[PDB]
């Protein structure tokens, strides 16, 4: 009983690659920050897919059992829609987060799904015999507050997501505000010229249009 | 057959394999390390959460001037905690033994995940899968300094039998003691009231015995 | 069904598939990155521990702004080394220098699922009831380097157990091109523990060169029939 | 003219010594906590007496000229008074009565904080008089790996009270002050060697028996 | 005159003149931290440390217990003050003899009596203590965090928490591979503008953009003694 | 006579000499910071705080919100400033009494008048500034990094950052287990000598053997001003 967690990166459940049957759709997250610690959950992997949506989804507890929910300053990440900042750039609160966050859908896979990765603008071709699902793009890691985060496991489907952005992620407070914020940093695998592996890199600086002309491709296959 | 299921006891006895899952080994439930004050954990539902030979300092480090240390430095190891009463001093060398759960690894003929539901109700399992525990949703830890760790939801290891405010202990390496400190948290999935979106999640505080209700449940099923 | 197995070399050459499995592809052992000063691992045991093609600097960043650095900060990667000693100035490895330090790995196909058992002792722990054995050797855990950040491996996964134990079994790259041992680069090796001194106070011990292996627990990563 | 800086760990402000002219009161500021990267002010030094208390009394900027203010999950952490510790986050006007209240003066001569390390308080140095009596505060943590210390020259590290938690922390956009847990304070230990201890024994206080263990100190001012 | 100083920081490639009261020691450029081993440690811009006789983009270097020591041959970084020199319009790291037009320049004063500096926590500026006189006016700048959310800060009634010139980025980001640039993360935290009335009522969030950041940032004093 | 203080540190296990001018108050041993649950807290070398009467591997204690103190129970350190008294051929942690030839001794000094360091970013001694007469010389030393990556530094104008011997491992890590050692990844970091040429250049990246280190190690000098 294989599975496979596809990220829609938009409002919308996403339909499950051909080959897959449906278990169940939820919202897409990415990672938590609970007492300044960081833990993720990998994209590809159904922990990346909850059912329900909170801007403090969890809550801690202490030794004289004393537990605290949305009391402190913690945070948590969902993966972010195409949906525009305000123009004014504060913090999104209450029924107006639901168009900024993503959905996911949990399939049941009849084999073992992987994610290849070319180190170049060209899609990787899927391993001999194994067939393909989606492609996308190559995201390896991501920091936000404390300049903490998590990343994706490069064989996992997580780290192939299908639509690029320069921000793939919003960050939520228990304070029940969702923004974009100036550190947030997304992390996405170099294009590398194999002639050129072994040669120090030559520093480039990617302005808007520019953007994916050194970011990786991958794709995702299924035996 | 050959899949992995792994049983956490939380308790000083060793958890029994279901019928047909032939028991590789028993051992003892190890959370994380943590060396050079970082934090390396072991998922629980991975087979990596069942360390055979308990030890306080399970571990030694190694620098690339031909020198390994053993016991030598200030290195901790955290491993998860039985209902044993909350020691007044750290517990020593033979005390330590009812303080540490037992976890055992089982062959299994099919993929083993854990589904949470973010409510009162326990979650059911898909069509085609069968119930092996019902627990609660064990999201993230931190004890000393900033370290901790955390679970994945979709494996098993984030679905504890018991909920236990503080379901971990600490061991100091050398000294050989361990004990619970005041700074451990244990972070869990919340029960949201609504369908599947949450607005301003409102703060609250909760005393023991009022807890048990506000934890998210969860189920570990096989195909 | 698609069950995948990364082995390392931990050497220059190309290491082989063990018994059962099928070759998928070949290339770099990448042990982990750092951006903005935060670690991030790819597990020995999965196929994402091998790239195909090395760089100093693998990966880039973008921000909100849209716009994307390459190698434009001071970031770092760390690869699986070799046998392959330190320079007699001690100075940093840059250019083509760097080849004869980077690992090789592979990826295979098994037809089973992988896992590694740990005897935590010197002997070899004896494959499970109806495994087959792959491969022997020391338990892997976890390592630190630039800033104590780093990562570590699973238990159960066959990237906690290298083929050859190393005192340094990992190299530290940077975005500049530079590839150098430092004196933090630790490595965390799972200890031999005697069924006596389990719940006992360990004794201190340091070990120096040739006595290196005296504690360092041993693994098998094993295939079911 | 040396600046002496008091805490009074009340909620009422303490009296500047005989003869030195007080400038200014406050509350009693032990250190922000901005992109979970805390910054201290030195409980000796002016810094940490601000005149206005609030749960959150700074912003942040970025190179893109924009500013925010109480926006994103930032703290403050201000000196703690005796009052009952609270069973639910204190709010708005209710956290009056548990943030310390301090006061700068105008001093002559230099200040000075002096450490025994042991049971009996610490006389002053030749030619230097006592200001106050207290305990050796050396540092502490709350939210993560995240707080800071005091320097044991200056009089900030001689807290007139001893308290286990003698500070709260103050969560900057939903305006509440709580007491939590994971809140340490670290305090210099009572060595009954003459000058060297070598293989220290651990020990674990209850309430009662913990202060016959905290070093003492005294601050002292210089004769002029 | 007891041997008290006070560092002025001009934050442009001018050097600040000493203030009125005072005299000169030596000038410089304004290092706000460094950070080695992916940890910060930083200068008090009100004390001498803060000013440096020579720039470099590695002023510093590191020595392990086997007796060797290495100079920029890691990847380090050092911060300054930096000056209203607007960013490239690449955003591509500035290397070489650019970055001096970016460095800002201190000079370090010997004041007769002790130095300090007040907070008016309002637009408003902070009046000298009775008995001491103005050095300069200037902004809050309490702290800051650029790369991995490392970084240092200011005492308050240390002069360095009184920036003359208030900047929305008054630092910049410097490495040991000889590059110097802005970045998104790199915070500068400065006091708030609050009432007495609003003191223990829940702040209102806020949000500044250009010709409006100065409007919530606090006003600072510098004052000398006799 | 205001109150002015210099703190001086051998970096032997003798007691340093207070400098011409200034009267001797008391002596100690030489801390440069502690590490408390993960976060590490420093004394500045140039103040009395980095001088302690009473040595401990654990000199200090941490207390909870339930009133309970842990003594030397957890995982924490301390850090000395310590003697060119060789590490043992074994490597092993060194315990007791054992202790004592590798701690720094320091002098906590009343000064006439206000102590600063000035640093050349050269190999030669920067002179002491107009009125200013020296009291001594040394190397320039910022900051230090060694369990977990944390530390602590210097404040340049300090003379705390003026450290009279180079040391390529100039200080000790203890533990509150009651063991001492050197450890690989305790760095120090020093001021590298810069040229008013390559002043706004690429930096040469430089590594150094024995020998060659304080060739590229800054010098300083503490003043004092004249009365
Ligand atoms: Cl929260
Ligand atoms: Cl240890
Ligand atoms: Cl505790
Ligand atoms: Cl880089
Ligand atoms: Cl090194
Ligand atoms: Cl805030
Ligand atoms: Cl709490
Ligand atoms: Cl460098
Ligand atoms: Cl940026
Ligand atoms: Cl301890
Ligand atoms: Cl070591």
């Amino acid at each position: 009983g294989f599975l496979v967690t596809r990220h829609s990166q938009t409002i919308d459940d996403p339909q499950c690659p051909s080959g897959t049957k449906i278990l169940y759709h939820g919202y897409s997250l990415l990672y938590v920050q609970g007492n300044e610690r960081a833990h993720g959950q990998d994209l590809g992997t159904a922990g990346s897919c909850l059912r329900k949506f909170s801007t403090m989804p969890f809550l801690f507890c202490n030794i004289n059992n004393v537990c605290n929910f949305a009391s402190r300053n913690d945070y948590s990440y969902w993966l972010s829609t195409p949906e525009p900042m305000p123009m004014s750039m504060a913090p999104i609160t209450g029924e107006n987060i639901r168009p900024f966050i993503s959905r996911c859908a949990v399939c049941e896979a009849p084999a073992m799904v992987m994610a290849v990765h070319s180190q170049t603008i060209q899609i990787p071709p899927c391993p001999s015999g194994w067939s393909s699902l989606w492609i996308g793009y190559s995201f390896v890691m991501h920091t936000s507050a404390g300049a903490e985060g998590s990343g994706q496991a490069l064989a996992s489907p997580g780290s192939c997501l299908e639509e690029f952005r320069s921000a793939p992620f919003i960050e939520c407070h228990g304070r029940g505000t969702c923004n974009y914020y100036a550190n947030a940093y997304s992390f996405w695998l170099a294009t590398i010229e194999r002639s050129e592996m072994f040669k120090k890199p030559t520093p480039s600086t990617l302005k808007a249009g520019e953007l994916r002309t050194h970011v990786s491709r991958c794709q995702v296959c299924m035996r | 057959i050959g899949y992995l299921l792994v049983k956490h006891s939380q308790t000083d006895q060793e958890p029994m394999c279901p019928v047909g899952m032939n028991k590789l080994w028993s051992g003892y439930s190890l959370l994380y390390f943590e060396g050079q004050e970082k934090a390396h954990n072991q998922d629980l539902g991975l087979a990596g959460s069942c360390l055979a030979r308990f030890s306080t300092m399970p571990f030694l480090y190694c620098n690339p001037g031909d020198v390994c240390y053993y016991a030598s430095r200030n290195d901790k190891s955290y491993w998860l905690s039985t209902t044993a009463p909350l020691p007044m001093m750290p517990v020593a060398e033979d005390e330590i033994k009812p303080y540490i759960s037992r976890c055992s690894v089982c062959e299994a003929p099919a993929i083993a995940i854990a589904v949470h539901s973010q409510d009162v109700s326990i979650p059911h399992c898909p069509a085609g899968w069968r119930s092996l525990w019902i627990g609660y949703s064990f999201l993230m830890h931190t004890a000393a300094g900033d370290e901790g760790g955390g679970q994945s939801l979709v494996s098993p290891g984030s679905c504890l039998e018991d909920f236990r405010a503080t379901p971990f202990i600490e061991c100091n390496g050398g000294r050989g003691t361990c004990h619970y400190y005041a700074n451990k948290y244990s972070f869990w999935l919340t029960t949201i009231p609504e369908q599947s979106f949450q607005g301003s999640p409102s703060a609250d505080t909760l005393k023991a015995g009022l807890i048990r209700t506000h934890i998210s449940r969860c189920q570990v099923c096989m195909k």
